């Protein structure tokens, strides 16, 4: 089916948080006691790259952002229909800019009366492959709409091992997603300068595990990392949001190490430079956006890293090598890593069959 | 941090045409550069504004027919060409960067050191 | 064009005292509420820098001493506290519409014993 | 297979096209399977190749399907096939670049011969269709020459070059 | 609700009678939680409504007021080319539904025409009695 699902959040409705305000205005409390039915020997073909739920949560998040961070100037273009100099002029928009707090809140998605949601249970799921241990429910777990690129922030972990997912390998066109099984701490703290620290003792092991899992697809070649190849500042370097501040951070001292079956990285605290901004490139279309000056100071952020986004560089000039650069930026890609299980279904009772009896006439 | 540089000072004869260069090194693409002139007792006045990402043009009326700008993003260098040299054309010249879209002019976070030009027959 | 007039022509301040410079325009420049004025500073032997932009938002790296205010055709750049380093020529510019027009410039000199 | 010709110094557009009007992903791949550009959400990411700096794209037509590929400061060695990947098709185009000019920079006289230099891609046979103000319509292939050069032949001769039915106009510097 | 998917056709048919016999034998609150009670009651009411409406509308083919009817349309061989035991002991319901999904539009018209013919003949006899 293609029905409309409603939000469900354990909001507060007393604080100044914009997420709390939106949840209070349009969301309802959670189910007091969930009920899950464990179906038996069934087999259904799951597909995640072609799901339809994401196309709705991605349009709900954008609506959510229209109540928290209003733009001082919202400069976007608009063209006039002319076959071909096609008319194209910039349009200006402006409103008030009152500084407000901002912290994501968990949100639940539920189906209305008449539909159900199947969820898988296999430990691997093969990506877009059929699984058997299925169950039926009416609502999803907690989801945080945290936004970022080049690195997945606070989010659910894997079951028992880090896994890699891709729509079609061997085409150097689709982003590769990786999910870990143990988060790695990150701490960012700071007028226009700040630093970020990540535990190297865990990050080295994480990279080792990722590479070890990765060699299977490409056994003979040698896997090597490399910094971004260039582009907009929002994708060349890590970018995220914290406390009404849009943090941009370079990530060069993490992908310069060429990797083999052995270690070649080093041999405490991994320093990471960061500088805030005021003129950013929007992710909901095209056009710049500007906000009010930053807060006085003393802003801290502590988060966990669970997932990762990696791209590939292929060609016929490759000579026993494989360079994996960091990418991302397609919010749909960032959000498919959370709704790759659930599938919305409707029940059909009717049926026609040939039997051995005959009507009495 | 974006940085700009310019060539050295020049002595030129009147009535000829000369070309100065400004080299910018983040690389600039789909940006919108302008040129500025400084002469004693006149403050500042912007001359020409071009957009390399399409080579869009915008001139000041007073300089019409006097200044022609060009750009080569392969070498990341803009060029000021001026002909019909006279004594009044002796001045300092600066190149100014920014970012794209038409009437931005709000993020001139840096300027070049400037090049001196003197028109004399000595 | 929008002709700008700055004041005062010459300005002298004792160290540690308030400083103010005014800029006036012949035609309004308000467009959706944002004030399109830029205040630049010039010192001998070095090129000018962007010191204040838009009259409501500060440029990074520049100490917080600077501020701006005003409306319509009368705007004011304020400096506090003044220091020995601030003696220089300040220019007020309009960033509303092309072609653009600089002001007359104002000279600030540090007054000492 | 649309084919275009360059000039060694000017830009050129190679437009794909769609009909959904929803900013669908795409790419621009050379004949060696190397990325050059490509939308990722609403940002831009240049390919790790030899044309990273020169490449560009119009960021206002993405809402209307047309995803061009503007290349600046074109050079001869850049002649090769390119392919779009709009939804699942393989819209592709070809470009050939050859630089035609005059070797004699400024030192020219009256009563001498003039020879032009054409740098065409190795493996192509464009035909130079020259044109002169005095009606000197010298017709030839890639290589052309002139045995006379005098005052009456002033002005940059508009000796174009056509191949596969597509012609590009060039000019020759003539100073005497 | 007649059975759990995955089980074969014959097994469900056999078990439904025992289920009917068994069913006949009779053998931390948030004050905003009140919404969920309505969310459940609406679903139950809609289920009952749909059941009644479908039962009433199933009467065109003459099979009204029943859950297992029979008709008078002969079974061809070009549709399935399959026997009784293999169908009724294998080929879970979803697979069988997928198998003959192409002809699922002609059979409706055929059955409706057969019902019309039977009704016309019965009324013709009624003219006699």
């Amino acid at each position: 089916a293609t029905t409309t699902l409603f939000c469900a959040s354990d909001a507060k409705a007393y604080d100044t948080e914009v997420h709390n305000v939106w949840a209070t205005h349009a969301c309802v409390p959670t189910d007091p006691n969930p009920q899950e039915i464990v179906l038996g020997n069934v087999t259904e073909n799951f597909n995640m790259w072609k799901n339809n739920m994401v196309e709705q949560m991605h349009e709900d998040i954008i609506s959510l952002w229209d109540q928290s961070l209003k733009p001082c100037v919202k400069l976007t273009p608009l063209c006039v229909t002319l076959n071909c100099l096609i008319n194209c002029n910039t349009s200006v928009i402006t409103q008030a800019c009152p500084k407000v707090s901002f912290e994501p809140i968990p949100i639940h998605y539920c189906a209305p009366a008449g539909f159900a949601i199947l969820k898988c249970n296999s430990k691997t799921f093969n990506g877009s492959g059929p699984c058997t241990n299925v169950s039926t429910v009416q609502c999803t777990h907690g989801i945080r709409p945290v936004v970022s690129t080049q690195l997945l922030l606070n989010g659910s972990l894997a079951e028992e091992e880090i896994v890699i997912r891709s729509e079609n390998i061997t085409d150097n066109a689709k982003t590769i997603i990786v999910q870990l099984n143990e988060a790695v701490e990150i701490n960012c703290t700071r007028i226009r300068q700040a630093h970020c620290n990540i535990s190297k003792a865990r990050w080295n092991e994480t990279l080792g595990q990722i590479v070890a899992k990765l060699e299977e697809q490409f056994p003979n070649k040698t896997i090597i990392f490399n910094h971004s190849s260039g582009g907009d500042p929002e994708i060349v370097t890590h970018s995220f949001n914290c406390g009404g501040e849009f943090f941009y951070c370079n990530t060069t001292p993490l992908f310069n190490s060429t990797w083999n079956n052995t270690r070649t990285d080093d041999y405490q605290n991994i320093t990471l430079q960061c500088r805030i901004k005021q003129i950013i490139n929007m992710w909901q279309g095209v056009g710049k956006a500007m906000y009010a000056p930053p807060i006085r100071g003393q802003i801290r952020c502590s988060s966990n890293i669970t997932g990762l986004l990696l791209t590939r560089d292929g060609g016929r000039d490759q000579n026993g090598t494989e360079t994996f650069r960091p990418g991302g930026g397609n919010m749909r890609d960032n959000w498919r890593s959370e709704l790759y299980k659930y599938k919305v279904v409707k029940i059909e009772p009717l049926g026609i069959a040939p039997t051995a009896c005959k009507r009495r006439v | 941090q974006v940085q700009l540089k310019q060539s050295g000072t020049e002595l030129v004869r009147p009535g000829t045409s000369v070309k100065m260069s400004c080299k910018a090194a983040y690389t600039f693409t789909d940006y919108w550069i302008g040129w500025v002139k400084q002469r004693p007792g006149h403050g500042l006045e912007w001359i020409g504004d071009f957009y390399p990402g399409g080579d869009y043009t915008l001139y000041s009326e007073n300089f019409m027919g006097k200044a022609s700008l060009t750009a080569d993003t392969s070498s990341n260098t803009a060029y000021m060409q001026l002909s019909s040299l006279t004594s009044e054309d002796s001045a300092i010249y600066y190149c100014a960067r920014g970012h794209y879209y038409g009437y931005s002019y709000a993020w001139f976070a840096y300027w070049g050191q400037g090049t001196l030009v003197t028109v004399s027959s000595a | 064009d929008i002709v700008l007039t700055q004041s005062p022509a010459s300005l002298a301040v004792s160290l540690g005292q308030r400083a103010t410079i005014s800029c006036k325009a012949s035609q309004s420049v308000d467009y959706d509420g944002d004030s399109y004025m830029n205040w630049y500073q010039q010192k001998p032997g070095q090129p000018p820098k962007l010191l204040i932009y838009a009259a409501s938002n500060l440029e990074s790296g520049i100490p917080a001493r600077f501020s701006g205010s005003g409306s319509g055709t009368d705007f004011t750049l304020n400096i506090h506290p003044v220091g020995e380093e601030d003696a220089a020529t300040y220019y007020c510019q309009q960033s509303h519409e092309d072609p653009w027009t600089f002001g007359g410039g104002t000279m600030l000199e540090i007054k000492r014993t | 297979k649309k084919v275009v010709l360059g000039k060694k110094g000017d830009t050129v557009e190679l437009t794909c096209t769609a009909s959904q009007k929803k900013s669908i992903q795409f790419h621009w791949k050379n004949s060696n399977q190397i990325k050059i550009l490509g939308n990722q959400g609403s940002f831009l990411t240049k390919g790790p190749s030899k044309l990273n700096d020169r490449a560009d794209s119009r960021r206002s037509l993405w809402d209307q399907g047309n995803f061009p590929l503007i290349i600046k400061n074109l050079k001869i060695e850049d002649s090769d096939t390119y392919i779009c990947e709009v939804e699942d098709q393989k819209e592709e185009v070809q470009l050939l670049v050859f630089g035609l000019t005059a070797n004699s920079d400024t030192h020219l006289l009256q009563g001498q011969s003039l020879t032009l230099t054409l740098e065409s891609p190795p493996g192509s046979s464009p035909s130079v269709q020259c044109r002169s103000p005095r009606g000197k319509n010298i017709q030839g292939g890639k290589t052309l020459s002139v045995s006379q050069l005098e005052l009456q032949d002033s002005g940059t001769w508009t000796c174009t070059v056509l191949q596969n039915q597509k012609k590009v106009e060039f000019k020759i510097d003539i100073v005497v | 609700f007649l059975g759990a998917a995955g089980s074969t056709m014959g097994a469900a048919s056999m078990a439904l009678t025992v289920q009917a016999r068994l069913l006949l034998s009779g053998i931390q609150h948030m004050l905003q939680l009140t919404v969920w009670g309505i969310k459940q009651l609406q679903a139950r009411v809609l289920a009952v409504e749909r059941y009644l409406r479908d039962q009433q509308l199933l009467g065109i083919w003459g099979c009204s007021g029943k859950i297992i009817c029979c008709t008078n349309v002969p079974w061809n061989d070009s549709w399935s080319n399959k026997t009784i035991n293999e169908i009724w002991d294998n080929m879970t319901w979803m697979q069988w539904e997928k198998e003959i999904d192409n002809y699922t539009q002609h059979i409706y018209t055929l059955l409706e025409v057969s019902q019309i013919q039977q009704e016309k003949n019965e009324q013709e006899l009624l003219e006699l009695d």
